[PDB]
């Protein structure tokens, strides 16, 4: 696990990137408006790449701590996951969503009357 | 009735067998 | 003897001790008080410095109603009265970080047998101690309980102050004096003082005398540990059933029922969605297409509360809460409990236990009887029931030439229980036979564990012992014996348990249960709320409820998420529960050398992995997780789903 | 990180002149024991019964039921020790050696003296309380084993042989004596063994079968340390023992750790400490210094609890450690001062802990 | 056989799983990063009518489809008798439809070769 | 296999007729318009008890012949089986259904312009 063996990893990765850019300029595909040829290839890969390298680091990381649990991580790991709980739910208002829905006027709707007020006008 | 019953379970086994 | 080196044995009673264990308590609630402090801060709608709150969350409207009953929280339209709430609930969430604090550490110490606080510079005393100075010497004759026994005297006192206290609290911080009638939440306050007195005095009779039932329960902690948790179980279950007919009580409209009028706004719900070619700019939307046009680009849509049936809804997902995890903790007190009757049967204690919760079942003769009696009446009800549905099934479909009129129409429950069901029909005979033959076929299950934990009528014939609890076989001998540890019989009760399990969902989402079929556009399916006089629509038939319930998830974004990730994790349990161990256990050597050929050939250091398997009772762990995880993972989505169930019936097509 | 012993102590005393006490001691320890083969696990049994006042005589037994790597070993001794004099005290007694499918019996006729190598009015007159005394010890052994096995002869035969080829047998006679860490333990509590000296090595007929008789005498020097030597008076209460005394204890171990169970009563529990006041005895050096040789192998956290119950009237005058709490006529120490004092003896600290309790 | 089912079912799941993603604005990811573009190179576009993503990834997965349920049949033809691990483990598959060998060894449930054919219908 | 052990079956399947035709008089359910409250549960039981009692019969009868069929059911058995799919086809268009589907006046209608138009008609 040093050297080449993470070294292929990297080669891997740019070489399946490579391919799905290379493959493009001769799929002969319309582009979407308002979009770069070389981009759309580019950021569709990195999508691929990152759904197989979570899944991958998500695997040995389960298989790592399995093994490596005992009476010294009883208030460690149950703190570890409250951290982790809880820099998620500041994430939903402060990266996801900033604030409650409002209108365009910045007024709110609270109430099921109001909103079949809003419904019809 | 030990006997009895394990000739059954020996009626029904992993062994090679005749089957329909 | 078994090896039980496992990460997840970590924690077993057999390496922990008494003053351990109140530490291991103690070190979670201080966790449980900062997880209940994150509950209510994502409740805040609007901040106390104006900014706009949180968008509705699942784990907030749960508790809702219990904070509006409690008065932290208003259901009040008005910002500025809803300004004032986001105090408060910020107020309890930072004093429940203050007391969780209090509580790790008080736990942290009690875990390290470290219990030394600096102020007093004198360290406690487990074995013995005065309780709370002069308190525990007036009423504990200076001396702290010496066992489990003589702890249910001091642990009821306990009891005591702690509803005393919850009564107190209601009086002077919540405002709530103790009126004696039934129809408010004063007599909350009133019968928390009701309950501290009768359990002080109970308190009280315990400690003088201790109780003698169960004795050998003092002597190993897992056996009275799982006696709990076989009572734990059933309170819960207890508690599930109360908060269904209680939170749709017209006393408990002001919170449970106020639900329907009010605009939710979940995470994940269907937003404001834009054109391809949207270019959003600070000012105003430029060469872009926006739907609606009433809120900003990616803004989360309301929802009618009232279309939804958010009252139902939420009472549903609390209900099944304390009911998924009742049947589990049952579940678990006998398989915990089989695993200490395993022990005693191995270094040979049983045959001189004198409690009759032991003595009663000594002999084989009457074990065989006793489940030979859950096994028949089981089998003549599971059967005088499905029978039933299944002819309901045909009737309507007009299968073999027959109506709906030849159906179970005409069978509902008896006069004496009518008073049980709001509309009685036989979707309430069905569904109290369904459970009844639900818990009498997971049942067998347990007589199993609590019976044959070492050994069968069977085994004692075949000549052997179950050694382990966690043995998954003695191999293809006798045509096969696969399954037959108490551990294995713990899982066949989870997995027989998900048909009663899902008997409840489908039950209070307002489904039909005595027809696999019911409101699909076909011969008579449509025919039964006039054939009964239904004074309610309910939602489909068994079959049809995966249809209809599914039309909201599909339209929703992160309920449908739900729906591919629970549905992937199910099936991986197949992988772990078929007779195909001896096949993986192979295939990995073919992937370990197969790797090592490719890195020999293809970089001049030879690199291998030894790829791992697990193990067939490791499997049927795995198996059993990932089969229950991914069938109730789903089951939330029926549930916050909505409740479609109508006060209309429909008239017959014809 | 660390490890856990939880232990509870109890000390039941009369009044008047009584030296009688009840002892009981529960032990639970979590490290794996120095045992080279596990698991050994040991049940031993002490009773003492006075047979006459006027001679002095008690007949006392000892039974020793012990399974070490599924290997059934006893050993029994049934003696009448008295005291002769001071210094002498002649023992008469028999016994059985039983390990799996072997076992021999044994007679013995024996003597032991103890000698101070002085003995001075000054520092009788300037201590109140002396420790260390230093003093030797001399047994005359008269051992007769019937040569009933097929082994029993050839152990003979080998025996007669080494002595009679080897001149050096007195000299690494005491490396089989004390076999593999018990000869580690003589230098560790300050004890020289002496070369043993055989007066004479005879088969003499016996109506059984012949039966082989050995004839010796050694002696063993103490530095002050050792308990025998310097306290040869008090663990002889003869005299004292007006109604029997029985100790009886057990233990198991293996991988896990170490489970002990003690209790009895016996006179000698109670010493006269000066100026009316009474005291418990002075905690046995030995044992300490023994302990510490296993003990120092695993980091624990100590849970220990000891309960004294005093006679009606009789409350303590003095105790460091001091008792944690009080509750009527008993007394308790738990935690604090006293559970760093179990943690300095269990590792081999041999610190002082006195309780002076007066009428 | 092994590595081209995996580098395949890898590589065609993880297209299906991503346009899934991007179609549910899932992370915030529009369909617009999704895999649109990707369809059968032009050599091929004869064997199809309106050829898309539906037709590159209903190739990919045949392919994968195949070489899966292949592991199977390749272990029927190989390991009737022998296989390198029961070589190892010193053992003889005596017989075609034998459960297991039992609880030994972690177990060998599934290793004659009707129990194959098994997981190759499935 | 006789005397009692078939008596307790059918007597045992005929107290429980009576328990559903004694159960409908205590549910004191509203019938469906023309139909007699005695006939209701007489029906409904009729259904249940076939569809148990065909089940038992289907289930014994396979175990019957599964292990009794040899090198002798060469001819007899594909002949049989031939016999019910034959039987059952007479059955569908004699029982089942008489004729093909046609109009209250005998018109048939077998093309979608027919369709598209007898509809509108
Ligand atoms: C899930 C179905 C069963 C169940 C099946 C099992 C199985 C199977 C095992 C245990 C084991 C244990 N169980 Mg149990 N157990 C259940 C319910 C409970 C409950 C409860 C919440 O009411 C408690 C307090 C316990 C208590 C315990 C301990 C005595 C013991 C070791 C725990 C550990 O190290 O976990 C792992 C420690 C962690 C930090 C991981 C997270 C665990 C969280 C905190 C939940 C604890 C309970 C959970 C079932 C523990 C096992 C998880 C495994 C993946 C199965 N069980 C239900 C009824 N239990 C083990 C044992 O030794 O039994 C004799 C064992 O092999
Ligand atoms: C351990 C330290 C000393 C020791 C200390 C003493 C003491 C002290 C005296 C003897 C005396 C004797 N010793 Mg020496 N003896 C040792 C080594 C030996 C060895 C040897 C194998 O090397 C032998 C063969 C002997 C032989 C003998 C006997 C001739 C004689 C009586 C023994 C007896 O009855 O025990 C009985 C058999 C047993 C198994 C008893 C074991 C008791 C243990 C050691 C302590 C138990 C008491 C407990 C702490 C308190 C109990 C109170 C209850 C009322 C009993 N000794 C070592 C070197 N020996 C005695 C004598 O003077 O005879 C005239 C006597 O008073
Ligand atoms: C509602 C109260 C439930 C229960 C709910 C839980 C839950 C839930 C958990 C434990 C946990 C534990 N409980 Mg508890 N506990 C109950 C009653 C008991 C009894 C008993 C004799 O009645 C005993 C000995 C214990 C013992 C224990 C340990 C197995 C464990 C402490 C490990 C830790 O904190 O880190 N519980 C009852 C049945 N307890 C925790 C644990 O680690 O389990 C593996 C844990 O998560
Ligand atoms: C203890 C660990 C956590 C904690 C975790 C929780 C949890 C978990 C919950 C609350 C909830 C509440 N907490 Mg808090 N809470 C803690 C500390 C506090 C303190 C304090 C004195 O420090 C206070 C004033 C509060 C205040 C409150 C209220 C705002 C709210 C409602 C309480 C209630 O109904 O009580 C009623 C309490 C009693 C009547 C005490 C008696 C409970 C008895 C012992 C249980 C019997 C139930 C069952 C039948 C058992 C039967 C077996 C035997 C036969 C008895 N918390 C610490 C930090 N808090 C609740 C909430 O938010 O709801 C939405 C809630 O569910
Ligand atoms: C909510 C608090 C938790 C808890 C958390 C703590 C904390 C915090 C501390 C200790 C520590 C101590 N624990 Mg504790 N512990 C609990 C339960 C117990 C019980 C029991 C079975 O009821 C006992 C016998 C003990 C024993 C002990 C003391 C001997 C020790 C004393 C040093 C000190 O500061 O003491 C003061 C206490 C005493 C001298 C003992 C008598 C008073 C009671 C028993 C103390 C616990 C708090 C009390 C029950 C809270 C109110 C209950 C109301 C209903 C709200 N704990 C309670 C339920 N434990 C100390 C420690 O570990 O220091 C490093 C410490 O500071
Ligand atoms: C015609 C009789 C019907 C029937 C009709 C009713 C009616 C009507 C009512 C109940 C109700 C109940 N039924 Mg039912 N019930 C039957 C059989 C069973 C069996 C069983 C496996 O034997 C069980 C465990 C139950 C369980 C229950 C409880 C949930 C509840 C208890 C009161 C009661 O029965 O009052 C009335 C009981 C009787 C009039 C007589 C009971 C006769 C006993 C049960 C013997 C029948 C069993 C039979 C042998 C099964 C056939 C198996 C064959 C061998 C294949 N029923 C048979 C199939 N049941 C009540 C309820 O709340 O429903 C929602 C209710 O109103
Ligand atoms: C960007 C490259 C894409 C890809 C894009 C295409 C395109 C574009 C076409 C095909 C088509 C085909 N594909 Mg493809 N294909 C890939 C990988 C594979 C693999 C495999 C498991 O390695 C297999 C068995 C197949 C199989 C096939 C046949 C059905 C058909 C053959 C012609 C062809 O590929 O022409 C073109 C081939 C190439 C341009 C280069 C191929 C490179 C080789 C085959 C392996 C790529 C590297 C490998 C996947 C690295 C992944 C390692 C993992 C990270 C572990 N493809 C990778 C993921 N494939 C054709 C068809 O009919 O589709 C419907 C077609 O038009
Ligand atoms: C999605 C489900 C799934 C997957 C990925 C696999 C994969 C595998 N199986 Mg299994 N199997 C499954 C379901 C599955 N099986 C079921 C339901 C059964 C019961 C019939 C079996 C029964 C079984 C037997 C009996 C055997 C295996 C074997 C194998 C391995 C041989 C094939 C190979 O080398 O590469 C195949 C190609 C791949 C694995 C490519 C990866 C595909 C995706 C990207 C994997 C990652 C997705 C995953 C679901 C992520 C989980 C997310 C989480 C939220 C759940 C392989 C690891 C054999 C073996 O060698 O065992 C070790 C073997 O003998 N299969
Ligand atoms: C897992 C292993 C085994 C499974 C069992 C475990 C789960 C059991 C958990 C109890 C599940 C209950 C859920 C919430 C309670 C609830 O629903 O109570 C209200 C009421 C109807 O209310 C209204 O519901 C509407 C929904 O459609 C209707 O439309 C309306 O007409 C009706 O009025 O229900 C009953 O009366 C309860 C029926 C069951 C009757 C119980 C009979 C059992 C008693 C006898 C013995 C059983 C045990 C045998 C031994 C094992
Ligand atoms: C047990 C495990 C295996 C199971 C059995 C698999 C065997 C089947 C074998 C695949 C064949 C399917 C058969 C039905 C024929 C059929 O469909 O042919 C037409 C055409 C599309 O027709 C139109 O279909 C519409 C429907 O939506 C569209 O909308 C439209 O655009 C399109 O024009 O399909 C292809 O071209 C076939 C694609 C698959 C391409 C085959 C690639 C495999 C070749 C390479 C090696 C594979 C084998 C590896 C070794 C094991
Ligand atoms: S496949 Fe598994 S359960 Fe079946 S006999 Fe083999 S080891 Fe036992
Ligand atoms: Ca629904």
């Amino acid at each position: 696990s040093n050297g080449k063996l993470i070294a292929l990893a990297v080669g891997g990765a740019v070489l399946m990137g490579a391919l799905f850019f290379s493959v493009s300029f001769l799929t002969g595909y319309i582009p979407a408006p308002n979009h770069s040829a070389i981009l759309t290839p580019l950021r569709s890969f990195m999508g691929w790449f990152l759904l197989i390298f979570c899944a991958s680091i998500i695997i040995m990381g389960l298989g790592k701590m399995s093994s490596a649990i005992s009476d010294k991580w009883f208030l460690s790991f149950p703190l570890s996951i409250f951290v982790i709980v809880m820099v998620m739910f500041l994430s939903l208002r402060v990266y996801w969503e900033k604030g409650r829905t409002t209108t365009v006027d910045g007024k709110y709707i609270r109430t099921t009357a109001e909103l079949k007020e809003f419904l019809n006008k | 009735d030990a006997a009895k019953m394990r000739r059954f379970l020996f009626q029904r086994t992993e062994t090679r067998s005749t089957k329909w | 003897e078994t090896r039980s080196t496992k990460w997840y044995q970590i924690f077993d009673t057999e390496k922990l001790d008494d003053e351990q264990v109140v530490g291991g308590h103690l070190a979670l609630l201080g966790v449980l008080g900062f997880i209940m402090g994150i509950y209510y801060i994502s409740g805040i709608q609007v901040f106390p410095w104006g900014a706009p709150g949180f968008h509705d969350n699942w784990f907030y409207l749960t508790i809702k109603p219990r904070m509006v009953s409690l008065g932290i929280d208003t259901y009040s339209t008005k910002t500025a009265d809803l300004e004032a709430a986001g105090a408060r609930l910020l107020g309890w969430a930072a004093f429940h970080f203050l007391v969780g604090s209090v509580l790790i550490f008080g736990g942290w110490r009690h875990w390290t047998h470290n219990l030394t606080n600096p102020f007093t510079g004198r360290c406690g005393n487990f074995r013995d101690f005065r309780f709370l100075g002069k308190f525990g010497d007036v009423v504990f004759n200076g001396t702290s309980a010496k066992s489990y026994k003589e702890a249910l005297g001091p642990h009821a006192v306990y009891m005591s102050l702690l509803f005393l206290g919850w009564g107190i609290v209601m009086w002077a911080i919540l405002g709530f004096a103790p009126i004696p009638d039934f129809q408010t939440i004063n007599s909350e306050t009133f019968m928390s003082f009701v309950f501290a007195v009768i359990f002080f005095a109970l308190g009280i009779y315990w400690w003088n005398n201790p109780p003698n039932a169960a004795i050998h329960l003092n002597d190993d902690m897992k056996a009275a540990f799982s006696v709990h948790l076989t009572a734990i179980g059933y309170i819960n279950i207890a508690l599930g059933c109360i908060a269904f007919v209680a939170f749709q009580q017209p006393s408990f409209a002001p919170y449970y029922k106020e639900l329907d009028k009010l605009v939710f706004y979940l995470y994940g719900e269907p937003f404001n969605r834009v054109s391809f070619n949207f270019v959003e700019q600070g000012g105003k939307v430029i060469s872009g297409a926006k739907e609606f046009a009433d809120f900003p680009a990616y803004a989360i849509l309301p929802k009618s509360g009232e279309a939804f049936g958010m009252a139902r809804v939420v009472t549903n997902l609390i209900v099944f809460n304390h009911i998924i995890c009742g049947v589990l903790y049952v579940f678990a007190g006998v398989y915990h409990g089989g695993q200490y009757l395993l022990k005693i049967q191995l270094n040979g204690m049983y045959n001189q236990i004198k409690s009759i919760w032991i003595t009663k079942g000594r002999d084989q003769e009457v074990q065989v009887k006793i489940l030979g009696t859950v096994m028949a009446l089981c089998f003549a009800t599971m059967l005088s029931v499905y029978a039933v549905i299944v002819w309901n099934t045909i009737c309507e479909l007009n299968i073999f030439g027959t109506n709906i009129t030849m159906s179970f129409y005409w069978l509902k429950p008896l006069p004496i229980f009518q008073w049980m069901f709001a509309d009685p029909s036989i979707n309430d005979w069905v569904m109290a036979h369904v459970i009844t033959a639900g818990s009498l076929f997971s049942l067998i299950a347990l007589v199993r564990i609590a019976f044959f934990a070492h050994t069968s009528p069977l085994w004692d014939d075949l000549g052997l012992k179950k050694n382990s609890y966690s043995f998954p076989c003695l191999g293809p001998v006798y045509g096969g014996t696969c399954g037959v540890s108490i551990q294995d019989q713990l899982w066949f009760a989870m997995l027989w348990g998900i048909k009663g399990l899902s008997a409840v969902c489908w039950y209070i989402d307002g489904a039909w249960i005595a027809s696999m079929m019911y409101g699909v556009p076909a011969a008579d399916a449509k025919a039964w709320d006039s054939i009964a006089h239904l004074h309610h629509h309910y939602t489909s038939g068994i079959f049809y409820y995966f249809w209809t319930e599914t039309v909201t998830i599909f339209s929703s974004s992160h309920l449908s998420t739900i729906l591919m990730i629970g549905h992937l994790v199910w099936f991986i349990s197949f992988a772990v529960w078929f007779e195909d161990r001896g096949s993986r256990l192979e295939g990995a050597d073919i992937q370990t050398r197969t790797i090592r050929w490719l890195g020999k050939k293809f970089l001049n250091r030879d690199v291998n992995f030894r790829f791992p398997v697990l193990t067939i009772s490791d499997s049927k762990l795995a198996g059993t997780f990932l089969y229950f995880g991914g069938t109730f993972m789903l089951v939330f989505l029926f549930l916050a789903n909505g409740f479609y169930q109508t006060n209309s019936p429909l008239p017959p097509p014809v | 990180d660390v490890t856990t012993a939880h232990s509870d102590y109890e000390i039941v005393l009369e009044g008047g002149s009584s030296s009688w006490g009840k002892v009981k001691a529960r032990a639970k320890v979590n490290a794996p024991p120095a045992s080279p083969l596990l698991p050994a696990d040991c049940d031993v049994k002490l009773n003492v019964k006075p047979l006459d006042p006027a001679k002095g005589f008690v007949r006392i037994s000892a039974v020793f039921e012990s399974i070490v790597d599924s290997t059934k070993n006893k050993l029994t001794i049934e003696a009448d020790i008295a005291n002769e004099t001071k210094e002498r005290r002649i023992s008469v007694g028999e016994g059985m050696v039983s390990v799996g499918d072997f076992s021999h019996t044994f007679s013995f006729e024996g003597s032991v003296v103890n000698l101070f190598y002085y003995r001075s009015d000054a520092v009788r007159r300037n201590v109140p309380n002396p420790i260390y005394m230093q003093g030797r010890q001399f047994h005359d052994i008269l051992m007769k084993v019937p040569l009933d096995n097929n082994d029993l002869i050839d152990t003979w035969e080998g025996t007669v042989k080494a002595i009679g080829s080897t001149g050096a047998f007195n000299d690494w006679i005491r490396d089989f004596w004390f076999i593999g860490p018990a000869f580690t333990a003589l230098n560790e509590g300050g004890q020289r063994i002496s070369r043993i000296e055989v007066n004479g090595l005879n088969t003499e007929s016996g109506p059984k079968g012949p039966v082989g008789v050995s004839r010796w005498r050694f002696s063993h020097g103490g530095s002050g340390m050792v308990d025998s030597i310097s306290r040869w008076a008090e663990l002889f209460p003869s005299d004292k023992l007006n109604r029997p005394a029985q100790v009886e204890a057990g233990f198991r171990s293996d991988s896990q750790g170490i489970e002990v169970k003690v209790d009895g009563e016996f006179p000698g529990v109670s010493v006269d400490a000066g100026g009316g006041l009474r005291r418990i005895l002075n905690h046995p050096l030995i044992p300490l210094v023994h302990h510490g040789m296993v003990g120092k192998f695993n980091n624990f956290n100590v849970d220990a609890q000891l309960k004294v119950v005093l006679p009606k009237g009789y409350k303590i005058r003095y105790a460091a450690p001091q008792y944690r709490s009080q509750n009527l006529e008993e007394y308790r120490w738990s935690g604090g001062a006293y559970a760093r004092w179990v943690e300095h003896v269990c590792k081999g600290g041999v610190g002082q802990f006195e309780i002076l309790y007066a009428q």
